[PDB]
């Protein structure tokens, strides 16, 4: 059931960490992918694979899991992305076990059916990040590590007071999301709880003033970008917003809606705009991820189930293709040795299908219709315009900068005058690009099949803001 | 310009951390090692506590 | 299902000529492309001769996948397929000794399929799909000879202006979704009749639609991107300036005539911009 | 019937040291501590009281922890002075008596009886040891005088010297304050924190292990019986945690930094006093004792006199298991999942929120997040490039002890619903 798929990447990452060899990670990620796909199919509803086990009877803690429409496809997305990062990695530092551990942690994070288990995974996801950052790459590794870790922790620890207030002030007997949702929080008490939630979730969203931890994180990881891909998967902020933040304290969200929508708009614009000024791949991709998170948070905060479903779909797909771009930059490093955009121009003539892979990925990034980005982008646009037209319009002065930075990077990296000549593709990279394009096309052209579980949650939690 | 401003915002976060360390060493300076200082600060804190209790 | 073949043929062709592509002799990519274009012209003439066509498939909730083949759509379809077959032959002849033959004709097939996706649309998001696909194919073909940096920035500018137009398109569509909630040109027309509501918002949506049309058909002020399309080969410039990628600006207004006709001021503004 | 075991072993050894070599005396002390620990466990769920001596879950848990710390710190002490063992025994017995009564005067006699042998054990005769012993003794006698006037004003507000009396207004509050002064000093709560950095820096490292584990354990055991008002508790927590973390930011030496950290950790433990849960605090102190004894056992394997932070570096390459256990300890003291420090911290914060003190809790959480800076600068330093540093890779004694401490920490962090069911009467 759910716990099996949640733990499989954890146990495989352990067996790669202490045990040998690297190859165990490829087959482990494949087994995870197949299990998460099987869980994604035949999904009846939320209780699909429900798990309930007691841990602290007195304190009220229970292992609580289940596959919602959201948990299923996010499991599938994570399994797929980490499998891709597992085959193509080329890190081979024997630490892909850390990548599988982080995968399993993010799985448990998403599948949490009770508040405290979610909080536990939210705090646990910090350790592998600092680990694969510190000992596996980067010159400013220590400083970026401290910055990112301290930001996450300064956000997270007061959220413990927030969750303690949310449980105690509501008289909810347990930490179960069912029970906690059964007992609402009052005015000027849901206010403070939501404020403590919004700090920890915005600094991890990321929004504009709280994003300063993102570029240093992405720069000094392993140059291959496996750690970077998993950190982009670590932008789970929006998710916690929609399921936990807003439904548990909409009274404060009433005053905070405009502020948060504005932050999402300006964050998206700022990221997609600065990404033009980026002189390296890590900076560009970090600012792009910031823009996408701004869009997703905008869609969720706008109410308007259109916007919410768009935000979540865009979140999953952006995680997928941003992780793909990170791994691609790492592979081009391993074959070349640099991530600068100006140098190494002739790539296109030497790289037959790596050019096409990078192009498909950047197209999915700028949100091209037919690929994964556009459904979420447009649904979020609709929902935001429903909520507040002004911030939606400003926020979508982003596709312009999206095309600008993506095309500039692609052109000056591949198109221009022939250089020395570069390796074409590796055998693992073949399956990588094939599966990447397959998933992108399937998620972009057929958004009907995916995200069907997202519609009920969207409309229910959007009507919840009403009477 | 927005890139430079982002760098400057990160610099302000740095300044927050540096203010934290400076405050920390101002409070760690409280313990010099002169036992009279420790006794005075001890009795001072205890008297503050006894006043708070009302 | 049969109508979808018109688009699907110069997509399988594109996939063959792009993925494997150079596994073929020199004329064979152009041969396959022109043959698919001809057997798409044929199947479009046959479907129109059968009275018309409709296709609806499951998509985003509230936004289904709607293709409509009527007189107005079939007009553009026949034009594009015929001129495309002629230009495909002219490229088979005109393209010689330069690598990327298969890639070039795969770009051609993709362009044709995307333009068909544009014209065959009962829902505006499918029109937008065709819009961005044509813009991407234009960016690709204009920068066909990549080894020159000069003929890259042209397509850069083209796609940037294109995405300004696309953003205007998106905002107008969000407007005509917040108002009505249909966004399918059939039911959008059946709902726009009668007691119009909030005429200011309707004129605003039409103005943003016209903004998108300006960027697509290179009207003032967005005129400047079109001349740089000279970077691409001459058949590319022909297909861009004569049959596709600009005529869509007029086709959008032809289909939204019901909206632009109840907008006197917007239509007068369109006339002024056309004259200028 | 455990205190009898302790007394018998101590009194017999006092003379046996004349006929037994200090090593034989060390074996004897170790046997006595293990026998006392086992006798405590076989009495789990058997509260036993004869006079003012009263054993409940608190006595049981805290004396178990104290006996663990004494066993660990005796393992390392290898000096050929059997006195250097006898004193340890005393402290254990002394701390036992501290957690085993509610009588304020017997509480004072127990405090003196457990504290005096620490003053003498802190004499490696290093010039810093003398300064440390002097500050310690003078400030401790000052706090004992304050605590005694507090017990006197308690007797003034009520006819008995036993806690729990109804209590008057200003006089009862004042007596409570005069007791809290000494008790927080013993627990290293600010603004009574000054002695802890100097004493931890000066004393021999294994003695600092014993102190920072058992002394704080017994001090909170005594605090749990007091009904400390919320204002005093909030002030102590705020000042203690703030100064702890902040002054730890400025520290250049491992032992002084760890002393300030222990001030902050006593500040955290002072939250469970809001409710006096004795389950939250028992769990917290279990995890803290294990982790800190581990860290100081490693530091003793490095250097008894003084250890800078750089000495910690390269430890993984030097000894992998040691670096791993040190990382486990730094994170558990950081209270990070899936380690038991998270569960102890949460239980204390839940007691605090149940008592309804919010801003104090928020400030504690912010200071704990600030703490991560140096917690990582210590835990992560293990992997750094090894610089010049004395390294004594222990006997199998200290290796096994450190391994068991880290294993118990992770085991009870991952599945806390194992022992936490039995922290009340003991089902």
């Amino acid at each position: 059931m759910v716990v099996l798929a949640v733990l499989l990447p954890v146990v495989f990452g352990a067996l790669l960490l202490l045990g040998l060899p690297r190859a165990l990670g490829v087959l482990g990620a494949g087994l995870s992918f197949l299990l998460n796909l099987y869980l994604f199919l035949t999904h009846p509803g939320g209780v699909a694979h429900a798990f309930q086990a007691p841990l602290l009877p007195g304190a009220g803690v229970y292992w609580a899991f289940g596959l919602d429409g959201l948990s299923a496809l996010f499991f599938l997305t994570i399994a797929l992305t980490v499998f891709l990062g597992a085959l193509v990695a080329r890190v081979e530092g024997r630490f892909l076990g850390l990548a599988l551990l982080m995968e399993g942690l993010l799985l448990g994070l998403f599948a949490a059916r009770d508040l405290l288990v979610f909080y536990v995974f939210f705090e646990a996801a910090l350790i592998p990040a600092l680990l694969m950052l510190y000992l596996y790459g980067g010159e400013g590794r220590t400083r970026a590590l401290y910055t990112f870790v301290l930001f996450t922790l300064v956000g997270s620890l007061p959220m413990l007071a927030a969750v303690l207030g949310a449980r105690l002030l509501s008289g909810s007997p347990t930490f179960l999301l069912e029970d906690l949702l059964a007992h609402p929080l009052q005015e000027e008490a849901a206010f403070w709880v939501f404020l403590g939630f919004a700090l920890a979730f915005a600094i991890k969203t990321p929004l504009f003033p709280l994003h300063a931890w993102l570029p240093p994180f992405h720069q000094e990881n392993h140059p291959s970008g496996l750690a970077d891909a998993l950190g982009t998967l670590y932008k789970v902020g929006v998710f916690a917003f929609f399921r936990f933040a807003i439904p548990l304290a909409p009274e404060g969200f009433a005053q905070a809606q405009g502020l948060l929508l504005f932050l999402a708009a300006l964050s998206a614009l700022y990221g997609a705009w600065v990404a033009f000024a980026a002189k390296d791949f890590k900076t560009l991709l970090a600012y792009a991820g910031l823009s996408h998170m701004g869009v997703a948070a905008l869609g969720v905060f706008s109410g308007t189930p259109e916007g919410a479903m768009g935000g979540l779909y865009l979140l999953a797909a952006s995680g997928v293709y941003t992780g793909g771009l990170f791994l691609l930059a790492g592979r081009l490093y391993e074959r070349t040795g640099t991530l600068e955009i100006g140098r190494y121009r002739g790539l296109a003539q030497s790289a037959p299908g790596l050019a096409a892979l990078a192009l498909i990925l950047f197209l999915a990034m700028v949100g091209l219709p037919g690929l994964s980005g556009f459904p979420g982008e447009f649904l979020t646009l609709l929902g935001a315009y429903k909520a507040s037209p002004w911030l939606a319009a400003l926020a979508f002065l982003s596709v312009i900068a999206s095309a600008a930075y993506a095309l500039t990077a692609f052109q000056k990296t591949f198109w221009e005058e022939g250089g020395s000549g570069v390796k074409d593709l590796a055998g693992a990279e073949w399956g990588f690009a094939l599966l990447s394009v397959l998933a992108l096309l399937l998620m972009g052209v057929f958004p009907g099949y995916f995200a069907r579980g997202l519609h009920p949650l969207a409309e229910a939690f959007a009507k919840l803001l009403g009477g | 310009a927005l890139f430079y401003g982002d760098r400057g915002l990160l610099s302000g976060y740095f300044g927050l951390g540096g203010a934290a360390r400076s405050l920390g060493q101002g409070l760690a300076r409280l313990q010099t090692g002169y036992l009279r200082v420790y006794a005075l600060l001890f009795v001072l804190g205890a008297l503050l506590l006894l006043g708070v209790m009302r | 299902m049969a109508l979808l073949g018109t688009i699907l043929l110069p997509l399988l062709g594109f996939a063959l000529l792009g993925l494997f592509g150079k596994r073929m002799r020199e004329p064979l990519p152009g041969v396959l492309a022109s043959g698919l274009v001809l057997a798409s012209f044929l199947l479009g003439a046959g479907l129109l001769l059968s009275g018309g066509a409709r296709f609806q498939a499951e998509w985003l909730p509230g936004i289904p996948f709607s293709l409509l083949l009527d007189n107005l759509s079939g007009f553009m379809l026949l034009i594009v397929t015929g001129v495309g077959f002629l230009i495909h032959v002219y490229a088979i002849g005109y393209m010689g000794g330069d690598p990327g033959y298969s890639r070039f004709f795969a770009y051609f097939n993709l362009f044709i399929a995307m333009m068909l996706t544009l014209v065959l649309a009962d829902s505006y998001p499918v029109m937008f799909i065709g819009w961005e696909g044509v813009g991407l194919a234009s960016f690709l073909l204009i920068g066909f000879w990549y080894k020159n940096p000069q003929y890259a920035d042209s397509a850069r500018k083209a796609f940037i202006v294109n995405r300004i137009g696309d953003l205007g398109f998106m905002l107008g569509m969000a407007i005509l979704w917040a108002l009505y909630g249909t966004l399918s040109i059939s039911e959008l027309k059946e709902a726009m009749e009668g007691p119009l509501k909030n005429p200011d918002l309707l004129a605003l949506a039409g103005l943003l639609l016209f903004l998108g049309a300006v960027g697509k058909s290179a009207q003032i002020p967005l005129m400047v991107w079109l001349p740089d399309a000279m970077a691409g080969p001459t058949p590319v410039s022909a297909l861009i300036h004569a049959a596709t990628m600009v005529t869509a600006g007029v086709y959008l207004i032809a289909r939204s005539s019901f909206l632009y006709s109840v907008l006197p001021d917007v239509s007068y503004a369109i006339a002024v911009v056309g004259l200028l | 019937m455990t205190l009898a075991i302790l007394a018998v072993f101590s009194v017999a050894l006092t003379l046996l040291g004349f006929v037994l070599p200090p090593q034989g005396v060390k074996r004897a002390t170790l046997l006595g501590l293990a026998l006392a620990l086992a006798s405590l466990l076989l009495t789990w769920g058997k509260p036993f009281a004869f006079g003012p001596y009263a054993v409940d879950g608190v006595s049981q848990v805290f004396t178990l922890l104290a006996l663990l710390g004494a066993l660990w710190t005796v393992g390392l002490v290898r000096s050929g002075r059997f006195e250097f063992y006898l004193l340890v025994l005393y402290a254990a017995l002394g701390m036992h008596l501290l957690a085993s009564t509610r009588h304020l005067l017997l509480m004072l006699v127990a405090l003196e009886a457990l504290s005096l042998p620490l003053y003498a054990l802190a004499t490696w005769r290093r010039g810093q040891g003398l300064e440390a012993a002097l500050k310690y003794f003078l400030l401790g006698a000052l706090a004992a005088a304050f605590f005694l006037y507090g017990a006197a004003l308690f007797y003034g507000a009520t006819g008995s010297l036993v806690l729990g009396a109804p209590g008057e207004g200003p006089l009862y509050a004042l007596a409570l304050g005069l007791l809290l002064v000494g008790l927080g000093f013993k627990a290293a709560l600010a603004p009574f924190h000054f002695w802890t950095p100097d004493v931890y820096q000066g004393s021999p490292t294994p003695v600092v292990l014993f102190m920072a584990t058992s002394v704080k354990a017994a001090a909170f055991a005594a605090l749990l019986r007091v009904a400390a008002p919320p204002e005093a508790l909030a002030l102590l927590v705020a000042l203690s945690v703030v100064v702890g973390n902040l002054a730890a930011l400025a520290q250049k030496e491992a032992k002084r930094l760890l002393a300030y950290s222990s001030i902050a950790h006593a500040g955290y433990m002072a939250l469970a006093l809001y409710t006096g849960n004795a389950q939250a605090l028992g769990f917290y102190l279990l995890t803290y004792v294990l982790a800190t004894g581990l860290a100081f056992a490693v530091l003793s394997q490095i250097s008894p006199d003084r250890v800078p932070l750089e000495a910690l570096r390269g430890l993984y390459r030097k000894d992998p298991l040691l670096g791993l256990a040190f990382l486990v300890a730094m994170l558990s003291l950081l209270g990070l999942p899936p380690l038991a420090g998270f569960w102890g911290k949460y239980l204390a914060f839940a007691e605090a929120a149940r008592a309804g003190a919010w801003g104090v809790l928020v400030l504690a959480l912010v200071t704990s997040a600030v703490s991560a800076y140096y917690y990582l600068g210590l835990g992560l330093a293990v992997f750094a490039r090894p610089e010049e540093t004395p390294f004594r890779p222990g006997p199998p004694w200290a290796r096994a002890a450190v391994v068991a401490a880290g294993v118990l920490l992770l085991a009870l962090g991952l599945l806390p619903g194992l022992v936490l069911p039995a922290l009340a009467a003991g089902g």
